[PDB]
Formats: C-alpha cells, sequence, structure tokens
C-alpha cells in the first residue's frame, strides 16, 4: 500500500506568482503519476498526465515534473481560478493511491478578529436549553486558536468550533465557536471570557459577561 | 512417425507477474527463460536428432512494491507461459502436418538468429508477450518436429 | 462530447442499503472503464473499484469488497453502484470516473460525475430551532443561531435579501444527531437597533421562522 505525501498541506499565494507542488510516493512507480485539481463544490481533473505529459484543454501554465519517487506540479503564472485543491495519484503499484492533497489560498495582509460574544436567549433559557456563541469574522491568517474559561480557568467540556472558507470578496476567514449546555449548569453563573488568540499579536483579546445588561 | 532418435526439449519459462493501481496484470519484463546446456555453451541449444518435440514448463511468481518474485501467482494474476510465432513463419503449434528443417536452435540471444518467438503470458484477463525465443533454422527434410 | 450523470442525493439509515447511478454519454459507454472513487468531506479520494461494461469485468480494492457491487447496463448506458450496510463512516461524496480503454493499466480518470452525496444518518426530520443574538467602533456585529435540525441544508438571509454585506453563514456542524449553524451580520449603530433587521432560516422541512432583535 504504496503511500503518497504531498508537501505542504497548504500553500499560501498570490496571482501571478509561480508556484511548485510537490508528491513523493513511498517507492519508486516511474512516471505513472497523474495529476488532479479539484474546485470547491466540483468534481476533480486531470491537469497533468504521467507526470508531464501535458493534456488538451489544460492552459500552459501547468507543466509536470519528475521521474521515480520525487514529482512535482508547477503553475507558471497563477490565476484566481487556480485556487483549488490538488490531489497527486500514483497508478503503478496496487491499488492506485491518491495523496492527502494541497490546498491553495489567497494571500492578503494580515487582520485581527473582531471578537463579538453572545448570552443565551430568553427562548434558550426556556427550553432548559442554553448555549453561548462568540464570532471572530473576518481575520487572517487562517490558523487561529481560541480559549473559552469560566470564573478564570478552562472549560472544555464540549464547544464546538466551525469555520468559514476564504471569502471571495475580502479573502479572510470567520470562525464562530459555540458553548452548549443546560441552564442549571448556567445559573451555576461566573464568567464567560472567551479569549482569542491569533499571529496577528499577542492580545489575547476577550470579550465576556456574566448575567446580562 | 518413425526416427533413429528423438531429442524431446524441455524449457522452462519463469514468468514474473505484477498488477497495476487498478488492478491491471501486467507481466514483468524478464521473467526467465532457460534452455538446456550444450557443450561449452549455454544460451542456445542446436537439435542434434531426426526428430524432436518440445515441452513448455511454465512457473509464475508474484510481486509488490518490489521485485522479491515471492508469492504465489492467484486471482487473475496467475499465468501460464505460452510460445508464440514472432516473425518467423512456422508456429510452434499443431498446424496438421509437420515441420521439417535441416537443423533448428533456439537462442536467448539475438545473435545471427532467423527470427523470434514472442513468449507470453496468458492469463483469463489478457496476454502479454514478454521475452524473445530467437531461433536459427534451415528449411530442409532432415529433422522433425512433433507436438505438443 | 463526454459527460457523466450521477444520481441524486441519498438520505438513508445505518444497515440500510444504497445503489448510486452514472448515465454517461457522449462516447462508447461499453469501450472504457469506468472507475468509482470516494472522497470523505474532510478528506481525500479513496478508489474503490472499476468496471468495464463490455462484459462486466469487475475489480475491487481491499478495504471495498464485500460492501460496494458494480454493474452496468450496456444498452442503457448506465453503470451502478450498490453499496449494503451503510454505516456512519460510509457516509461521503461518491464519484464515477472514466478511465481508459481494455488493456490500459496506468490510464488517469478522464472525466468525472458531478458526484453524489450519501449521508448515513439514524436521525428524523426535525424542524431548526432559531434563536437571537444579541451583545461601537461602530459596526455592530449580530448573530441568529439556529440548532437541533435535521437533514441539511439549511438556508439564511437577512432581511429578505435587503442585506448582504457583513453577513457570514458558518458552515453546519454535528453537534448531537443534530447540526447547528450560526450567522453573522455586522452593521452601523445608527441603522440598529434603530430599524428591524430580522434573519430568515429556512428548511426544507417545509418550515421556516423569522428572528428579530432587540
Ligand atoms: C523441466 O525442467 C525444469 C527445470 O527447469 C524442471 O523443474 C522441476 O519441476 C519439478 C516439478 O515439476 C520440481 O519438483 C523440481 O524441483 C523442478 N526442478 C528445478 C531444477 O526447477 C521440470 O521437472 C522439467 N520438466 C520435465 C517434465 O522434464
Ligand atoms: C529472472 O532472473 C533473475 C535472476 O537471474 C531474477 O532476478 C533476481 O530475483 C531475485 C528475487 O526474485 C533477487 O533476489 C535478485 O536480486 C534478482 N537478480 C537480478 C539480477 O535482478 C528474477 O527474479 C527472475 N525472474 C523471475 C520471474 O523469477
Amino acid at each position: 500500500d504504496i503511500l503518497l505525501t504531498q508537501s505542504p498541506a497548504i500553500l499560501s499565494v498570490s496571482p501571478g506568482e509561480r508556484v511548485s507542488l510537490s508528491c513523493r510516493a513511498s517507492q519508486s512507480i516511474g512516471t505513472s503519476i497523474h495529476w488532479y485539481q479539484q474546485r470547491t463544490n466540483g468534481s476533480p481533473r486531470p491537469l497533468i498526465k504521467y507526470a508531464s505529459e501535458s493534456i488538451s484543454g489544460i492552459p500552459s501554465r501547468f507543466s509536470g515534473s519528475g521521474s521515480g519517487t520525487d514529482f512535482t506540479l508547477n503553475i507558471n503564472s497563477v490565476e484566481s481560478e487556480d485556487i483549488a485543491d490538488y490531489f497527486c495519484q500514483q497508478t503503478d503499484s496496487w491499488p492506485t493511491t491518491f495523496g492527502a492533497g494541497t490546498k491553495l489560498e489567497l494571500k492578503r495582509a494580515d487582520a485581527a478578529p473582531t471578537v463579538s460574544i453572545f448570552p443565551p436567549s430568553s427562548e434558550q433559557l426556556t427550553s432548559g436549553g442554553a448555549s453561548v456563541v462568540c464570532f471572530l469574522n473576518n481575520f487572517y491568517p487562517k490558523d487561529i486558536n481560541v480559549k473559552w474559561k469560566i470564573d478564570g480557568s478552562e472549560r472544555q467540556n464540549g464547544v464546538l468550533n466551525s469555520w468559514t472558507d476564504q471569502d471571495s470578496k475580502d479573502s479572510t476567514y470567520s470562525m464562530s465557536s459555540t458553548l452548549t449546555l443546560t441552564k442549571d449548569e448556567y445559573e451555576r453563573h461566573n464568567s464567560y471570557t472567551c479569549e482569542a488568540t491569533h499571529k496577528t499579536s499577542t492580545s489575547p483579546i476577550v470579550k465576556s459577561f456574566n448575567r446580562n445588561e | 512417425p518413425s526416427f533413429y532418435t528423438h531429442t524431446i526439449v524441455n524449457i522452462t519459462i519463469d514468468l514474473g507477474m505484477k498488477r497495476s493501481g487498478y488492478g491491471q496484470p501486467i507481466a514483468s519484463t524478464l521473467s526467465n527463460i532457460t534452455l538446456p546446456m550444450q557443450d561449452n555453451n549455454t544460451d542456445v541449444y542446436c537439435i542434434r536428432s531426426d526428430q524432436f518435440s518440445v515441452y513448455v514448463h511454465s512457473t509464475c511468481k508474484s510481486s509488490l512494491w518490489d521485485n522479491i518474485f515471492k508469492r504465489n501467482c492467484t486471482d487473475v494474476l496467475d499465468a501460464t507461459a505460452v510460445i508464440k510465432t514472432g516473425t518467423c513463419p512456422f508456429s510452434f503449434d499443431k498446424l496438421n502436418n509437420y515441420l521439417t528443417f535441416n537443423k533448428f536452435c533456439l537462442s536467448l540471444s539475438p545473435v545471427g538468429a532467423n527470427c523470434k518467438f514472442d513468449v507470453a503470458a496468458r492469463t483469463r484477463t489478457n496476454e502479454q508477450v514478454v521475452r524473445s525465443l530467437y531461433v536459427i533454422y534451415e528449411e530442409g527434410d532432415n529433422i522433425v518436429l512433433v507436438p505438443r | 462530447q463526454v459527460q457523466l450523470q450521477q444520481s441524486g442525493p441519498e438520505l438513508v439509515k445505518p444497515g440500510a442499503s444504497v445503489k448510486i447511478s452514472c448515465k454517461a454519454s457522449g462516447y462508447a459507454f461499453s469501450s472504457s472503464w469506468m472507475n468509482w472513487v470516494k472522497q470523505r468531506p474532510g478528506q481525500g479520494l479513496e478508489w474503490i473499484g472499476r468496471i468495464y461494461p463490455g462484459d462486466g469485468e469487475t475489480n475491487y480494492s481491499e478495504k471495498f469488497k464485500g460492501k460496494a457491487t458494480l454493474t452496468a447496463d450496456k444498452s442503457s448506458s448506465t453503470a451502478y453502484m450498490h453499496l449494503s450496510s451503510l454505516t456512519s463512516v460510509d457516509s461521503a461524496v461518491y464519484f464515477c470516473a472514466r478511465g481508459g480503454y481494455r488493456y490500459d493499466p496506468y490510464y488517469a480518470m478522464d472525466y468525472w460525475g458531478q458526484g453524489t452525496s450519501v449521508t448515513v444518518s439514524s436521525a428524523k426530520t426535525t424542524a431548526p430551532s432559531v434563536y437571537p443574538l444579541a451583545p461601537t467602533g461602530s459596526s455592530v456585529t449580530l448573530g441568529c443561531l439556529v440548532k437541533g435540525y435535521f437533514p441539511e441544508p439549511v438556508t439564511l438571509t437577512w432581511n429578505s435579501g435587503s442585506l448582504s454585506s457583513g453577513v457570514h453563514t458558518f458552515p453546519a456542524v454535528l453537534q448531537s444527531d443534530l447540526y447547528t449553524l450560526s450567522s453573522s451580520v455586522t452593521v452601523t449603530s445608527s441603522t440598529w437597533p434603530s430599524q428591524s433587521i430580522t434573519c430568515n432560516v429556512a428548511h426544507p422541512a417545509s418550515s421556516t421562522k423569522v428572528d428579530k432583535k432587540i
């Protein structure tokens, strides 16, 4: 079961840049490797065949290189439509394996998360229901890190984090952390700071509350 | 028919097999074939006889990430070496009457050979030429080939 | 003009079976291999196995033996894939894709289908629970929380489409048996609290609720 490895997992690029993607097989596979592209919500598509062979219909900027265990996918001048996932495929030894894939993001100037915290609403608490949320909108780079805590220290039985794929407008990432709890697990009140950390700066930024106003 | 001497030739064709990413069988080039020795020489074997028959002995071995030709060769990956009319007019199989020669030699080396035989690997799924059996011969009526 | 039309999204209970369709056109359906590939939501491509409709020659990955059955109706131009005993880990989007001619061992997969989403879930149709989110620079940011629904998707607007600026809709997360997502809207303190801003959550569970904010 020959393992393909693509590096790096994520690659920041700007339009016009030259770029190279990588794929290293466990063992020799000759030139029996293919490259596929997959735009978001889309379906895979063959860019380079037998890693150097060009495919009819593919723009001149794509080219393949390598033989043996090292391979590379080249994009001469990056275009906006080039944002996608790229998968290498080994077709030499049974069975045919794919790489984890390399994802392309757009590069922009760094930016910090507008943190906005929210108290449970009056319907939630009615339903014995509760839950507390935190928005960290419009930031970059993606690589971020959150912390909930209650009258000081850590709390982290069940928080759910969701992330937003890059914005097609400002090219930033937003994230929501939601902290769902019962009401008596909550009538047990003390304090709800959703701190945030990000490359942007060593401001753990906090937004918090006790019982309301 | 009749003969004064009848040498029977045992040819061993050890074919190695691999399979591609999509489960497609692939006969390794340099599956080995061995001819009987003869003189200060093995590479080629002329038949010093007025009659002879041929007996092919096939052996298959599987392979993976390596060429470590260790394993059975089951499922489609199996194999039976088959010898095929390569570039010479005769078949090496039954077409009723008999082959006739004044000379007939099988060479593992393409030197001074008249033609080829395409040794291939038959399987349920497809058949694939792996090596070549070169054959030096002369049209005559001294030596006679029988099946097989 | 090669295209492969796949069957619609499936939503199936565990232990049940599914069978995906894939009708081909624009080329000779019988002379090219038809591969099936599994893509999991977060992850990469997993080759399932191929079938050559010319006879019905059928291969399979070791992982998929016994689970996937491939068939091909030659005169229908449609290729099928049957999955048995579905489980949580079987949930995914399955692509059907074209390959090379018979004796091609190393081909790249030529044309792919739009994919078929298959979700395996024990859960029943439940309507969403929506809740209002409330707390300058001055763009005030306000959310709208939906929770405890199934299946997906949910569609969320603001002021009925007459608002599309500081709006995000976080991808739904599985919290339980059920989903939960949040929306975010940002505007100037000038207009809100001053003017009504209502989020609009719809659920093809033929259901719909609108929430305001205070
Ligand atoms: C032809 O020669 C091959 C060797 O090239 C013989 O191979 C033997 O195969 C038998 C089983 O048939 C084994 O028991 C032996 O171990 C093999 N020996 C070797 C050296 O590989 C084969 O027996 C010969 N066939 C005939 C009928 O003469
Ligand atoms: C054909 O012949 C060669 C030996 O003359 C075999 O190649 C060797 O195979 C073993 C493993 O099968 C290795 O340990 C050796 O390193 C190989 N030597 C060379 C020169 O490559 C080969 O296996 C034979 N083919 C088959 C089908 O058995």
